[PDB]
């Protein structure tokens, strides 16, 4: 034990010695390929997901470097992590809600999706001849009962409800700037939310960024459906900031 | 994918197959299970593993399983695979009751098992069952009967027999005490005991360690009965008292 | 090794049997699209590999619908597998929903084809990278790129295979926003000249073809004269 | 090494080496050439005879009418081949009531061929193929190869020794488009001959030719068929 | 068969009556037909008796699957929807009319079901060989926001037209009573119907039945 | 397609190492509690519950099966979830066909016999976790354990996760045959104060609980409560 | 450890390869086309006088006109020779003719490379046949000796040995052919050279003789037509 | 389902896992077949003694139809396997020609059943050989031996399993027209075949007979003590 291997456990889903898996711990290294970070937050009122926006090639149509996907008209998410995994993942979350629709004849619940997409990842974890996706999924939505809701599942399997979270090369620190925040804070709850997603990105990367370096979607409960602010809308919001 | 495929169902050099001869090695350390034939009957006796303070004793036995009307069977080895196969044995012998309107024949009814056991060391490419089993009984073709089975598929009849922890010694004990064709269910009760305090000698014998279940007939109909606790202490009760009378 | 399946992560999290497929693609001739004002142009630095080739043969620019355009790098079977998926998906698409497939859908669908090759140890990920050009009124001029990995995105220009890098530094000094298609393709073979090795690969022809306002919105080979005449200046402007 | 025994794993430097290994198998067949004029193509074969009493192994196949091949490479392979594309040619016929055009037939083997070198425990075809045609467009001589590629050409060799072959090919090519069906089949004929040990010439018994063009269907000429065509070699 | 219902200020009211035949033979006298959906959703079944049963049956056990996973209380809706879906593809082969009432978080809904798998939302329904004398009632007496015990009496009115005027039809009136804050399974609720009282005593003593052969086995 | 050939195969010395090592995924879980009381079952667990960022609410380790019988678990949490979807359709399939709720023993040996297959069929590795199963019928409270072999066992009183080997101890000195519920709610949470690290409040540990009136989790007011004392 | 199906760096697939390594391990068998007919001659390779010689059967016929020696892995060539000879019927069924000797060889060489892990039915072929095969026969083309071993190659044949002393025979095969040779001298010219090259005193017991003529159907030698042959040899 | 390539060519032609079947073979106990003027008998070792044991339930002699029996050596399980696949086919072959199979006919096609387990993916050979024994028709005597290759050839007499060598060389020694002139010394002939090989002899010789039209009869511990008897006296002489 600590660290041992015997047979194929870095190779497929089985177990070493230590009951870990190699294989799902390396799909979590894969996240980071990428070199980005997203920060989600929610409130009584709304919720957030900001991510960064990283075009270095001039000759990109940067109208198409995105990692915000509308899922149903009420339910957005950001996607960090190997972009094509993603964007499989994300098709599959779009198929699984309106299947869930057809059937039940209600919209599906953001908690509900993302039990789902876990539970889909939990089986490349058991079963040897796929990969897990190396992409993480967080998800925004108005529950008409408890709110907003931000919701996070990864290539463990595993999934959670967060006041806030965050995602990719910098998940660690943005965890810390957003524990830190919240304790500070009346009934342990954010408040004003687009600017504590913002914040937390702009510290833990140390940027101070432009409107087009950065992609921002909300839902809120007077707006449910999903929105993604324009660079005005953006902007706005960074020079509210730069301004106390 | 070739590269993982650790192949169960393949020989080796010397016409051997490593997984069943490996199942074999994990039964030979689990639960001493012994089988006794005698005139009026037939018993099984097991070392229970399940003694620990705390556990709750919730079923009638541990490792002694009813098959059908006639049959009983008892496993040493992997217990979620005795399971499975005890789980196969109850379908087979109402398969076969469904049919012919009689039941199964306590020979066919291992034999069937088998075939199913033999099949998994041949093809299919997964690793055997775990388990050996003892199965009593009586039919109306050879009367009282005792089986043994094991993860290659093969069985055989035995007047007496042991199989897990010990097996070797219990038979030598056994082959000694054995009275071929004069055995009742009081005196294979005795040898039993007997046996089972030499072979579990880490430790002392007591009831709490282990189960008996018997097989006889009454009015034309077969009895399989697990002994209560307050039998198993008096018949460990009169084994002591017997080696006391051993030497004067 | 961590290297022989596509199932297997490797300790970093890399997938390298992604990563050895586009090593296919680089080590192939150089392709570029260019999208400007009215359309998208195609061109192809088409290696000839024996004189006793016809002119024509290994075509490395495929019409994948009457609309879409697809440009090609890499193992060239591969690629015409690609093809005919993307043909079939377009196809399809026309039959289900009754209009043209748009081209923004035609590659998301066809990049999630190629990113299913990428999770398994039963098949092996394609070594062709593409790209996929078009024109209509309603959607104006689009130009989309897919690699091995499955990724797409959107381009203003685009490069893919040996001189990758050459090729986006020379399409960089174009204020192709403003520019035509007629005007396009001169450019397009002039850079194809430029990152061509002359003395390394000996002989190459010059593949051309273009969908915009001028064809109607149709993907077409770009008539041999005009042709030509770009091979022409190119090859003077190289001087 | 760890990379060359499937045609799944791509190796470090982006190649597969299981279809370089395939195309070994052709490299290694006897020698094909193939070549065409505005109006014939023509396909001529080396056959190989095992020993001094066999007959030499068939080289050339009928198709279709319009259609034939040679082929260089595993036998078995060949046939498996010459099957789908006859079945090709049938359907064609059945649906349409005219001839499959050569370059969708040659498309369609281009696509059968892929399948398995994508699929684990899948190989590649081990042999190559010259395929002689005439359609609208004139006639056609198409090359295949084990990686699925393939060629459209104004003449072509493959298997051993056939670098000479084409060396020949393009120092002549010039003259094929207008000769005459002798002058052209002639040309095949001192192109394989380039093939050959200096010791050993073209003989009834190991050359094999096939034809077809505007006014013939493909024909193949073996044996005493063959000696109007090797006679004035002059 | 009767059977309704109605929604009324707050909730729904639910009525069936208790007879099943088999042909023109009463096989049952107080059978019960308003059946679990979940703790908030009930449904009354008339047709087939093994259809109705299952159907309910399975629908509740799949409700109960998503409710479990969901940790929320059903919707009518949802009930609704797996209902019309399997009966649609059975093609009328299971012979199910039902109606199906509950309270959920958007309120009280109310849906009849045929078994060719339509569905029809509305704020009274009736099904079964008593339908019209049923709807009759309701036609001419039904209300918009009834009041409990208002809805509960039209209710039972209606199952009683059902019973009095149909032969299908009888024994008691059974009600089902839901709303945000109760639910009330009232059977029997009313017992219109009385089987008349023996006249004469047939109490035929020990040895009256001749008797060829006898074997007591004794038990445990 | 899926690999065809089992994963967990005999050693030389006839061990299922496979099976040894989702055990020892077990074993470095979070603690999980099971006391049967005279009058019913408690169920507790600690949560693996870092940030205040959590919404505690959010996901469940303590699940109902159905009204009678629930589940806690330690070891991995998304093969949990797993079971619980098969236990609580294989409950429904059962009362689809007895028109009764399933009885726990049964629900255990076809939860148990699942676990069984993922060590022999094709392509896959065992479930890293194993179940503790609370129920009431016949009038009788039920406690269970099922382990990745698919070994299932009864207990009186046990522990399962990280310092199992302790918790088993602390239970022995502690549990009797005559205990209340309400009595055993308060040791399951000092069996897993005994190794706990953080200091406890009802948002990191989850209890539930199973009587005669049937299975449900305990709320975190109720938690509070049992916590003051402790 | 690598698949079935893969290829050496030699454009070979090595269980084919493998396949013909394994012809080597079998008796010798001999092949003879002449005008008047063909023969087929096989050493049987007797291990055991309690063995009965007639038992061993490396000669079959396949049709009225068509017989087939074997070499090799012997159990592995059962189902080759029951493809050729239902194949022979169905098309006498469907054509109402009698099939060729080349159309016979063809149909059982296209079985040859149909093996492999992961395309086919639940347990198909896992590897090629450990078997060469000559048929002889007479069709309209007249008598005919065809050959074929594991990758599917078949070919015609005027004269061919196979099996363990298959180089040796072929030798002396070369020396003694020529396309005038009559049937009678064909026959005499096999059973030299099998004496020359089995291990065993060759007599009338420990080898099989087989003809087809244009006259006359396939004919396996009796015992005392063997010996009458054998005196001069 | 596993499709493994489980038996393949190696380097000179080689089919280990036919090879190591072979091997099991050898392991197993001795069995001996001669096929007399009108009887045929068969007889094998062991295997193991053991007191305790029901001796009826280990018999390594069975018939497969009224008219064939065999005996076999090897892997028991697999035996088990291929004799119920051949009892299934001898009543096929009834149903269709309304014959009993000839000795040969199930001969054939145990044969050719333990040829397929050499081809077919995701199956191991079986690890045993056969020795069938029976009457045609026509009244006249067989015995055939079948292995895991699936070859298979007609023999006067033969052995398989451990010992078969010596005890084959001693069948070439003494097999004669007076060994066998009539079914005594038949008997006898296998009985000191098996004596030469036999552990602790004999004792564990199991012993079976089939006479033309008569059906399997398998002797008694009495019966063969009787045959023991009068050839050990005899080799004093
Ligand atoms: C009802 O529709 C009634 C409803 C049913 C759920 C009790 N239907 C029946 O009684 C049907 C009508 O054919 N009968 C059966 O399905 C036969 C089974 C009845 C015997 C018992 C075992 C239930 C009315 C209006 O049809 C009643 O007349
Ligand atoms: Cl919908
Ligand atoms: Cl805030
Ligand atoms: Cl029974
Ligand atoms: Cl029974
Ligand atoms: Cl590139
Ligand atoms: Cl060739
Ligand atoms: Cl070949
Ligand atoms: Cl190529
Ligand atoms: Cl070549
Ligand atoms: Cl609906
Ligand atoms: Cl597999
Ligand atoms: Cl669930
Ligand atoms: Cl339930
Ligand atoms: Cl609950
Ligand atoms: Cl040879
Ligand atoms: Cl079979
Ligand atoms: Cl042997
Ligand atoms: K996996």
């Amino acid at each position: 034990s600590r660290g041992s291997s015997a047979g194929f456990d870095r190779h497929i889903t089985i177990f070493s010695p230590e009951g870990r898996l190699y294989q799902v711990e390396y799909a979590f290294k894969a996240i980071n390929q990428g070199g980005l970070t997203s920060v989600a937050v929610r409130g009584k009122d709304c919720a957030v997901i900001v991510t960064q926006k990283k075009v270095p090639d001039k000759l990109l149509d940067s109208s198409t470097v995105t990692h915000l996907f509308k899922i149903t008209e009420n339910i957005g998410c950001v996607m960090t992590g190997m972009t094509a995994d993603s964007r499989s993942q994300v098709q599959r979350a779009r198929y699984e809600a309106a299947n869930w629709k057809y059937k039940y004849g209600y919209e599906i619940p953001v908690d509900m999706l993302c039990k789902r997409i876990a539970d889909i990842s939990q089986v490349y974890t058991q079963n040897a001849e796929m990969r897990p996706l190396g992409c993480c999924m967080i998800l925004i939505g108005i529950d008409e009962e408890q709110g907003p809701q931000v919701y996070k599942c990864d290539p463990a399997g595993y999934y959670c409800g967060f006041k806030a979270t965050a995602a990719g090369v910098k998940q660690t620190e943005s965890t810390s700037f957003l524990e830190k925040k919240v304790k500070k804070k009346f009934d342990w709850t954010f408040e004003q939310t687009v600017e504590t997603a913002i914040t937390c990105l702009s510290t833990v990367l140390s940027i101070d960024f432009k409107p087009s370096e950065i992609e921002v979607g909300v839902v809120t409960v007077e707006n449910p459906k999903f929105r993604i602010l324009t660079e005005a809308e953006i902007d706005a919001h960074l020079v509210a900031l730069a301004e106390r | 994918s070739r590269r993982y495929d650790s192949r169960t169902t393949i020989f080796s050099p010397e016409g051997r197959l490593y997984q069943v001869e490996y199942a074999m090695e994990a039964i030979g350390h689990a639960g001493t299970c012994l089988g006794i034939l005698a005139n009026d009957g037939v018993l099984l006796a097991a070392e229970r593993r399940n003694i620990h303070k705390l556990l709750d004793e919730v079923f009638f036995s541990e490792k002694i399983y009813k098959l059908n009307e006639d049959m009983a069977c008892s496993v040493a080895g992997i217990t979620s695979d005795a399971n499975v196969l005890t789980n196969e044995l109850r379908l087979i012998a109402q398969r076969y009751l469904l049919q012919y309107q009689e039941p199964i024949p306590c020979e066919q009814l291992v034999t069937a098992l088998c075939d199913i056991k033999q099949a998994y060391t041949q093809f299919g490419g997964k690793r055997p069952f775990g388990v050996s089993l003892l199965y009593i009984g009586w039919d109306k073709h050879y009367g009282f009967q005792l089986y043994q089975s094991d993860p290659s598929g093969n069985y055989g009849g035995w007047k007496a027999t042991c199989i897990g922890n010990n097996s070797a010694a219990a038979v030598s004990m056994l082959k000694q005490d054995y009275k071929e064709g004069e055995m009742t269910l009081k005196s294979a009760l005795a040898l039993a005991i007997k046996v089972l305090n030499k072979t579990m000698d880490v430790s002392k014998l007591s009831a709490e360690k282990v189960e008996i279940a018997t097989l006889t007939r009454e009015n034309g109909k077969t009895v399989i009965r697990v002994l209560k606790q307050k039998e198993v202490e008096q018949l460990i009760k009169k084994h002591e008292e017997e080696e006391a009378k051993a030497e004067r | 090794g961590y290297d022989l399946s596509a199932s297997t992560f490797s300790p970093d999290g890399r997938v390298f049997q992604v990563e050895y497929a586009m090593k296919a693609v680089e080590n192939s001739s150089t392709a570029i699209g260019i999208r400007c004002k009215d359309g998208v142009v195609f061109g192809v630095e088409k290696l000839v590999l024996s004189k006793l080739y016809e002119e024509g043969s290994n075509k490395r620019l495929f019409n994948v619908d009457r609309h879409v355009g697809m440009a090609v790098a890499g193992l060239l079977a591969d690629a015409r597998s690609l093809a005919d998926i993307a043909r079939e998906e377009a196809s399809n698409f026309r039959s289900n929903f009754g209009y043209n497939i748009p081209l923004k859908h035609l590659a998301d669908r066809v990049a999630m084809y190629v990113h299913a090759y990428t999770l398994y140890s039963a098949v092996r990920p394609f070594g062709c990278s593409f790209m996929l050009g078009s024109y209509s009124v309603n959607d104006g001029a689009q130009l989309y790129m897919i690699d091995p990995s499955g990724v797409s995105y959107g381009y203003w220009g685009c490069a893919i295979g040996k001189a990758r890098q050459a090729a986006k530094t020379e399409i960089e000094k174009l204020q192709m926003k403003e520019m035509t298609c007629r005007d396009i393709v001169k450019e397009v073979a002039k850079i194809i000249y430029i990152v061509h090795d002359e003395v390394k690969d000996k002989a190459f022809e010059l593949e051309l073809s273009w969908v915009g306002e001028l064809t109607n919105g149709r993907h077409e080979i770009v008539p041999k004269d005009i042709r030509e005449e770009a091979e022409k200046y190119a090859k003077e402007s190289l001087k | 090494n760890q990379y060359d025994n499937d045609v799944t794993v791509w190796s470090p430097q982006g190649r597969i080496h299981q279809i370089e290994y395939a195309m070994e198998a052709v490299k290694q067949g006897s020698a094909t050439v193939g070549l065409k004029s505005k109006t014939h193509a023509v396909l001529v074969a080396l056959k190989r005879a095992q020993s001094e009493l066999a007959a030499h192994q068939k080289k050339i196949l009928h198709v279709d009418n319009h259609i034939g091949i040679s082929i260089a490479g595993l036998t078995a392979d060949a046939r498996l081949l010459c099957n789908f594309m006859r079945q090709e040619c049938l359907d064609s016929r059945f649906v349409f009531d005219r001839p499959l055009p050569v370059s969708r037939l040659v498309s369609l083997i281009g696509s059968k061929t892929q399948i398995p070198t994508q699929r684990y425990g899948r190989r590649p075809y081990g042999v190559g193929l010259l395929i002689a045609g005439y359609d609208d467009m004139g006639p056609h001589i198409f090359q295949t190869c084990p990686s699925a590629n393939y060629f459209d050409c104004r003449a072509m060799s493959i298997g051993a020794r056939s670098q000479s072959a084409r060396t020949y090919l393009e120092r002549h090519m010039s003259e094929f488009m207008e000769c005459n069906l002798n002058e052209l089949v002639k040309h095949g004929l001192r192109a394989l001959r380039e093939t050959l040990p200096a010791e050993q010439d073209l003989t009834t018994k190991n050359v094999s030719i096939g034809i077809v063009g505007k006014d013939l269907e493909f024909t193949i000429y073996d044996d005493d068929d063959v000696s109007p065509f090797l006679e004035g070699l002059e | 068969t009767t059977i309704a219902g109605v929604v009324y200020k707050d909730g729904i009211v639910l009525g069936a009556d208790t007879r099943a035949t088999e042909g023109m033979v009463v096989a049952d006298k107080n059978c019960s037909k308003i059946h679990f959906i979940s703790p908030n959703i009930y449904c009354c079944g008339a047709g087939t008796a093994a259809d109705t049963d299952m159907t309910t049956q399975l629908i509740s056990s799949n409700l109960e699957l998503h409710s479990l996973s969901t940790g929320r209380l059903p919707r009518v809706v949802t009930a609704n929807r797996m209902l019309k879906q399997m009966l649609f593809r059975y093609q009328g082969y299971i012979g199910a009319a039902l109606v199906l009432g509950g309270v959920d978080v958007t309120g009280p809904h109310l849906y009849s079901i045929y078994p060719h798998g339509s569905t029809d939302k509305l704020p009274y329904v009736t099904m079964g060989s008593g339908s019209l004398a049923a709807m009759a009632v309701f036609e001419d007496k039904f209300r918009p926001d009834m009041e409990e015990e208002e809805a509960k009496n039209l209710v039972s009115e209606a199952i009683a037209a059902g019973i009095f005027n149909d032969l299908g039809s009888g024994s008691n009136i059974d009600l089902c009573v839901i709303s945000k804050n109760k639910l009330d399974f009232l059977r029997p609720y009313t017992v219109p119907n009385k089987k008349g009282t023996r006249l004469g005593r047939y109490r035929c003593e020990k040895g009256t039945t001749a008797v060829l052969t006898e074997k007591i086995t004794p038990l445990e | 397609r899926g690999y065809s050939f089992s994963l967990t195969t005999f050693s030389p010395s006839g061990k299922l190492v496979q099976i040894e090592y989702a055990l020892a995924a077990v074993a470095g879980g979070a603690p999980s509690v099971g006391i049967k009381a005279a009058n019913g079952v408690v169920l507790a667990t600690e949560k693996k519950q870092k940030s205040i960022l959590y919404d505690e609410r959010s996901v469940h380790k303590v699940e109902p099966i159905t009204k009678h019988i629930g589940l806690v678990y330690s070891g991995m949490g998304p093969d949990y979830r797993v079971l619980v979807h098969r236990a609580r359709k294989l409950a429904q399939q059962y009362y689809l066909v007895y028109q009764e709720p399933i009885p726990t023993a049964q629900l255990v040996q076809r939860v148990a016999s699942v676990m069984q297959e993922y060590t022999q069929s094709g392509g896959v590795r065992p479930f890293g976790v194993s179940l503790l199963i609370c129920g009431w019928n016949e009038g009788r409270p039920y406690l269970f354990q099922s382990d990745p072999s698919g070994a299932y066992f009864a207990w009186k009183a046990t522990a399962m996760g990280k310092n199992y080997v302790n918790g088993k101890t602390f239970l022995e000195k502690r549990y009797n045959e005559d205990l209340e519920l309400e009595d055993a709610i308060h040791t399951a949470i000092l069996t897993l104060k005994e190794s706990f690290e953080g200091q406890m409040t009802e948002d990191n540990i989850e209890v539930g609980i199973c009587n005669e009136a049937g299975f449900r989790r305990l709320t975190p007011t109720e938690v509070k409560d049992y916590l003051a004392a402790i | 450890d690598r698949g079935v199906n893969t290829f050496s760096p030699e454009g070979r697939l090595f269980q084919v390869e493998y396949a013909i390594e394994a012809i080597k391990l079998g008796s010798t068998a001999i092949g003879i086309q002449t005008s008047e007919g063909v023969c087929l001659a096989v050493e049987k390779r007797i291990t055991s006088p309690l063995m009965e010689p007639s038992s061993i059967e490396k000669i079959v016929e396949i049709d009225a006109h068509i017989g087939c020696a074997m070499s090799g892995l012997i159990a592995d060539a059962k189902t080759l020779i029951d493809k050729a000879r239902v194949e022979t019927q169905n098309h006498w069924f469907t054509y109402n003719e009698t099939m060729t000797v080349e159309s016979v060889t063809q149909a059982v060489s296209n079985l040859a490379l149909q093996f492999g892990e992961e395309d086919a039915d639940p347990g198909a072929m896992s590897r090629p046949f450990g078997v060469a095969l000559l048929f002889g026969g007479v069709d309209e083309k007249g008598p005919q000796l065809f050959h074929m071993d594991p990758s599917g190659t078949f070919v015609q044949c005027d004269a061919r040995a196979i099996g363990s002393a298959s180089e040796g025979a072929q030798s002396s095969l070369q020396e003694v052919y020529h396309k005038s040779m009559t049937l009678k001298e064909a026959i005499k010219s096999s059973l030299i050279i099998l004496k020359q090259v089995m291990e065993e005193k060759l007599n009338a017991t420990n080898i099989e003789l087989a003809t087809v003529q244009p006259g006359q159907n396939f004919h396996m030698f009796t015992k005392e037509e063997l010996e009458e042959v054998i005196k001069d040899i | 389902s596993y499709d493994r390539a489980i038996t393949v060519f190696s380097p000179d032609g080689h089919l280990f896992q036919v090879e190591y079947a072979q091997e099991a073979v050898k392991k197993g106990s001795t069995a001996v077949g001669v096929r007399g003027r009108d009887i045929v008998v068969l007889g094998v070792e062991k295997k193991s003694v053991a007191k305790l044991q029901d001796e009826r339930t280990v018999r390594k002699i069975c018939a497969l139809d009224d008219n064939v029996c065999m005996a076999f050596a090897g892997l028991t399980a697999d035996a088990r396997i291929v004799i119920n696949r051949a009892r299934v086919e001898c009543q096929s072959h009834r149903l269709t020609v309304e014959d009993p199979v000839t000795v040969e006919y199930i001969t054939r096609y145990i044969a050719s059943l333990k040829q397929r387990y050499t081809q077919s993916n995701g199956r191991r050979p079986f690890g045993i050989s056969a020795l069938i024994v029976g009457f045609d028709f026509d009244g006249t005597p067989r015995l055939y031996q079948t292995d895991p290759s699936g070859t298979y050839h007609a023999w006067k007499a033969n052995a398989i399993g451990r010992g078969a060598k010596s005890v084959r060389e001693f069948l070439e020694k003494n097999y004669t027209d007076e060994a066998i002139e009539t079914d005594d010394l038949t008997i006898k002939l296998v009985i000191k075949a098996l004596l030469e090989v036999v552990q602790s002899g004999g004792k564990n010789i199991e012993l079976a007979v089939m006479r033309r039209d008569q059906s399997l009869k398998i002797l008694n511990p009495e019966e063969i003590e009787k045959y023991v008897a009068e050839i050990e006296k005899e080799k004093e002489e």
